[PDB]
């Protein structure tokens, strides 16, 4: 085996089929502790979840002092309460949703409001998409209805310059069918 | 990178009792054990603790027995009756420090990277000093001087939550340095 | 397989001895050490995955609250009106997905 | 079921990395740990076995416990990389000894030298007369490159037990060419 | 194999008792007392021709070799490759046994410094730089072996020899010799080191001499005879003064490098005896007067705006300028070694201070004992 061509070619020809058997299964158990740090993940994250406590809804009614505030629960009584460290004291209006503590039962955290679902219609219907380039033969309306409308809040400078305020809104009047909703889409 | 650690008054107070447990055996002068922790910014907080068996010769001073075992259950078991605690470091007392905590840290900072150390006085509590709190850094030593390990220091408080003042406020009921002082407690101040 | 011969062709005495070896004793002697810490780590981590399934076992227990879920939001949160005609909030939901809930 | 605490002390100096025993010198005496700690159980469920390196430091890895199979997966990346150093590997196994959890078991030291040791026959013949005013048996037993019989080794093993002690053997080993069954013939039956 | 030493015996003086002791060392297997011999042949100063004629046996050595330190392996093949002078085909060699070893033995961090030290004479700019970079890197969590960062300064010793490298070189230069130790090696290679060092911390911008090289034994116990002018030059900065005569008369003895920046030494020490002049009272009237500096640092009148504008730039003090009566004002915060002598003054300061403090609190606690309580 010091050097025959054909016996150092049957050398590694026995070696080549062992090395490769070991290093096989090796990935295998790469993937099968990878999968299991995956579940393992989520076992923890489980052990972080079961220790929350939970929170009260209420709502702002006035406030007092600096840290003297008026909150009322969403069934239950009114209370006095303050904040935690940092929660920002003046974002917090009279009319604002808040988070209390269970059993401190100060502010935790304060929340936005989403009420009165006929309002909710916004979110599910589409902005379009039209571009002025569906709307047929009404140019001469459509760009009248951009200096008033699109101008002030795309480019109040040239307000400026002359001196002058309007974002005030137009009337749509005309026989129906023509135009009085698309106009009103494309600029949306 | 540490601003300060927050010693919760039972741990010390939990050192105390046991140094106190092997002083009707005591010939070690010192305690070691484990201290856990919370680890929530730069600052650092300390609520429980525990100890461990250890001993250490005068002789050679670097033949010395941290229980790896002993540490491995108890702490979990302080794991599955709380799981918001995992340990941050150690402690021990005799504030003539020996020199055989860079031994003590470099082995068990394999539990914890930033591990940390905090020296009680048991028996010196008298002047100005409550504990003592030291953090290992390595560099060389300086530009042109050889290698070296130099523990360095983070300042050290005590902390306060609530259902421990209350333990505190019941317990005193003698002098207690009452609250906001009169124009003796303020000259005591400056004395 | 034209290199497999090819180089048993050209360098007889100087890596049949050493190119067989070198490449397969660093080879066999990192699988024998990739072979038992992966094995190991993986019997220590099904034991851990245990023993915390065990853990949520007994603290999820019967009886239950029921309840509605009123909307979602999440900064994965939650809003739950209770049929105690109690209004909580949660920051954290629990044993179940925000995405496969639905008010 | 005669209780005892054995305390196993392997190499991995750097004199382990090479082939007088045919397979690997490592596998050598991985193999004899492996017929000393199936000894040590199979004659008493009740007993306990702890490792100890003595390369470059004494480390405790696993502790005196009845447990095998964290002593089976210690025994795997060893890492032969150290420098013998073997005055302290005695006091490291002794005072490992003295914190046992059932303290009416008696004392016994497996040690396995195979590398050149390098001391003062001065300091083992105190840590002799040291174990003679402690009463544990050290059982000494020769691997790798052996020095065979220094005046350091005949001399620790006389003073261990002298007047007719226990009989600790001494056991030399042919460097290389022939197995454990030198190694099972005397010491693992009669000490 | 064995006769294959029997027939390359030649060359190795005293051939029975190291060439038929090696025979036995290697056919019982054993591969330290073995690495030891080996070690002992090639750290042996001759010409050692059979490199060619050991790597053979070396790559017989990585044969049945299976347990062999990688880090002695490369500490020998540096030699080796040292010795076979030809940089070509001496990178694919050492790439080559680089990459045997890529496992946990971090020798591949001193195979980067073997190749820079092969290639900081040819093709010297475009991966060198690369190859000083990867081994800091690479050195981390671990201070222990110390050649690695003993090597990796050998490369930035080579890297002197760049334009933009003398500070950052002479902070280096601290790395090493302070991570090195021992002297080990005569004084006719260290007295020139402490002469680069000296020369390095002369041109560094930041540096002003930095003292307690001055105390720093590898200068003052290795050129105690010769090159004085040096150490008479850092006595003149470290005690500030202008002291033209000898401050001119290291200019007569450095010929190179130091006529071309002589401009940068007047700039240097005269923004150094501020930093004395300062020191001298001890801020019971720091109001210095214009004239002293021009007196001291003589320079001219109309430049020590410029100059003390200069310094608080740099900021080594933090004072400021009246021009009214054109006095400084002085509040200095740059502090440095104080020559134990001074110690003692500074020793009376602090006792004259620990009795006033211990005095009058007597005083009153004496006095309002009653309410005190
Ligand atoms: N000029 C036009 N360009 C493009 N589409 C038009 C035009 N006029 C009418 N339409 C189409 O007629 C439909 C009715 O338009 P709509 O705006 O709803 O009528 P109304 O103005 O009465 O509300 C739309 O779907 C739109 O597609």
């Amino acid at each position: 085996m010091a050097d025959p061509r054909d016996k150092a070619l049957q050398d590694y020809r026995k070696k080549l089929l062992e090395h490769k058997e070991i290093d096989g299964r090796l990935k295998e158990l790469r993937e099968q502790l990878k999968e299991l740090t995956k579940q393992y993940e989520k076992s923890e994250n489980d052990l972080k979840a079961l220790q929350s406590v939970g929170q009260i809804v209420g709502e702002v009614l006035k406030q007092l002092t600096e840290e003297k505030f008026i909150v009322k629960a969403t069934n239950g009584p009114r209370y006095v309460v303050g904040c935690r460290r940092q929660l920002d004291k003046s974002k917090l209006k009279p009319g604002t949703r808040v988070a209390l503590d269970m059993t401190t039962l100060t502010i935790m955290r304060y929340l936005p409001r989403e009420v009165d679902p006929l309002v909710y219609n916004m979110s599910h219907e589409d902005p379009g998409n039209v571009s002025y380039s569906e709307i047929g033969g009404l140019s001469e309306q459509i760009r009248e209805l951009r200096e008033v409308i699109e101008l002030p809040l795309t480019n109040p400078e040239l307000f400026q310059r002359v001196g002058i305020i309007p974002p005030k809104g137009c009337l749509l009047y005309g026989p129906p069918g023509t135009g009085k909703t698309l106009l009103a889409r494309a600029v949306a | 990178a540490v601003q300060k650690v927050v010693v919760h008054p039972l741990v010390l107070l939990s050192v105390v009792d046991h140094f106190n447990r092997i002083g009707k055996v005591g010939n070690q002068k010192r305690v070691v054990g484990v201290l856990l922790g919370s680890w929530q910014k730069k600052v650092l907080d300390v609520s429980n603790s525990f100890a461990v068996p250890f001993d250490e010769d005068d002789k050679d001073d670097s033949v010395w027995f941290l229980d790896h075992d002993y540490l491995e259950n108890m702490y979990g078991m302080f794991k599955k009756v709380n799981a918001r605690e995992r340990i941050v470091g150690w402690y021990h007392t005799g504030p003539k420090l020996h020199k055989n905590d860079i031994a003590i840290n470099e082995l068990m900072k394999r539990y914890c990277p930033n591990s940390v150390l905090v020296i009680i006085d048991v028996k010196p509590k008298d002047l100005g000093l409550p504990t003592e709190a030291y953090i290992s850094v390595e560099e060389v030593h300086d530009d042109g001087t050889p290698t070296s390990k130099t523990f360095e220091h983070v300042t050290s408080e005590i902390g306060a939550e609530e259902a421990e003042e209350v333990g505190v406020e019941h317990l005193l009921r003698d002098i207690k340095d009452t609250t906001v002082g009169t124009l003796s407690q303020r000259i005591t101040n400056q004395v | 397989e034209q290199d497999g011969i090819g180089e048993e062709v050209l360098k007889m005495s100087t890596e049949e001895i050493i190119q067989r070896t070198r490449l397969l004793d660093s080879e066999i002697k990192i699988m024998k050490s990739e072979v038992l810490r992966v094995t190991h780590e993986l019997q220590a981590m099904k034991d851990k995955i245990k023993e915390n399934s065990e853990k949520i076992k007994v603290n999820k227990t019967l009886p239950y609250l029921v309840s509605n879920v009123i909307e979602l939001l999440d900064v994965k949160c939650a809003v739950i009106k209770t049929s105690t005609r109690q209004t909580y909030f949660l920051p954290v939901i629990g044993l179940v997905d925000a995405e496969k809930l639905k008010p | 079921m005669v209780l005892e605490s054995t305390m196993v002390c392997v190499d991995n100096s750097e004199y382990m990395r090479n082939g007088d025993f045919l397979p690997t010198r490592l596998q050598a005496q991985q193999d004899a740990v492996n017929i000393v700690c199936h000894s040590k159980t199979r004659s008493n469920p009740e007993n306990n076995v702890g490792l100890i390196t003595l390369a470059n430091d004494c480390e405790v890895l696993t502790t005196l416990t009845p447990d095998t199979g964290r002593i089976l997966s210690k025994l795997h990346t060893v890492q032969p990389k150290g420098k013998i150093t073997f005055c302290t590997g005695i006091r490291v196994a002794h005072l490992a000894l003295k914190h046992r959890q059932g303290k009416n078991h008696k004392m016994r030291i497996i040690a396995f030298v195979g590398s050149p040791v390098e001391d003062n026959e001065k300091d083992l013949v105190k840590l002799a007369k040291r174990l003679k005013k402690e009463k544990v048996n050290v059982d000494i037993i020769n691997f790798g490159e052996e020095e065979v019989n220094t005046e350091k080794l005949t001399a620790f093993v006389n003073t261990l037990n002298g007047k007719d002690g226990t009989g600790s053997h001494l056991v030399t080993v042919p460097p290389g060419p022939s197995l454990a069954d030198a190694l099972i013939s005397s010491p693992i039956l009669a000490g | 194999v064995p006769g294959f030493l029997q027939q390359s015996q030649n060359s190795g003086p005293g051939q029975p008792a190291v060439w038929h002791r090696l025979e036995e060392l290697y056919t019982k297997k054993l591969w330290h007392q073995l690495t030891l011999q080996v070690l002992d042949f090639v750290q042996d100063p001759c010409f050692a021709q059979g490199d060619g004629l050991i790597k053979l046996y070396e790559n017989f050595i990585s044969e049945f070799e299976h347990r062999v330190n990688p880090l002695s392996l490369v500490e020998i093949i540096l030699h080796v490759v040292r010795q076979m002078t030809d940089p070509n085909v001496a990178l694919t060699f050492l790439e080559k046994t680089r990459e045997k070893v890529k496992s946990s033995d971090e020798a591949v961090i001193l195979c980067k410094t073997a190749i820079g030290a092969l290639k900081l004479n040819i093709g010297d700019l475009q991966v060198t730089k690369e190859t000083i970079e990867d081994v800091e890197e690479m050195l981390n969590n671990l201070p222990g072996v110390t050649s690695v960062h003993s090597r990796f300064y050998d490369l930035s010793s080579k890297y002197y020899q760049t334009i933009g490298n003398h500070a950052s070189y002479y902070k280096d230069a601290l790395r090493f010799l302070g991570c090195v130790d021992i002297k080990d090696l005569p004084v006719s290679e260290q007295q020139e080191r402490a002469f680069t060092l000296g020369l390095a911390g002369l041109l560094g911008e930041g540096v002003f001499n930095f003292g307690e090289l001055l105390m720093h034994p590898v200068l003052e116990s290795l050129r105690n005879t010769d090159r004085q002018w040096l150490i008479d030059t850092l006595y003149a900065f470290n005690s500030g003064n202008v002291e033209r005569f000898q401050t001119l008369k290291t200019a007569w003895g450095q010929q190179p490098d130091l006529a071309a920046n002589e401009a940068q030494l007047l700039r240097k020490i005269q923004l150094l005896c501020l930093m004395e002049m300062t020191f001298t009272r001890p801020a019971n009237h720091r109001q210095l007067t214009f004239e002293e500096i021009a007196k001291s640092a003589k320079i001219t009148v109309n430049e020590v705006e410029l100059l003390v504008m200069k310094a608080l730039s740099v900021g080594l003090v933090k004072g400021s300028i009246d021009e009214v009566d054109k006095r400084v004002h002085m509040t200095w915060v740059q502090p440095r070694v104080l020559d134990l002598q001074q110690i003692k003054g500074m020793k009376d300061r602090l006792e004259f201070w620990c009795t006033d403090v211990k005095s009058m609190e007597m005083l009153v606690e004496h006095q309002a004992h009653d309410i005190l309580t």
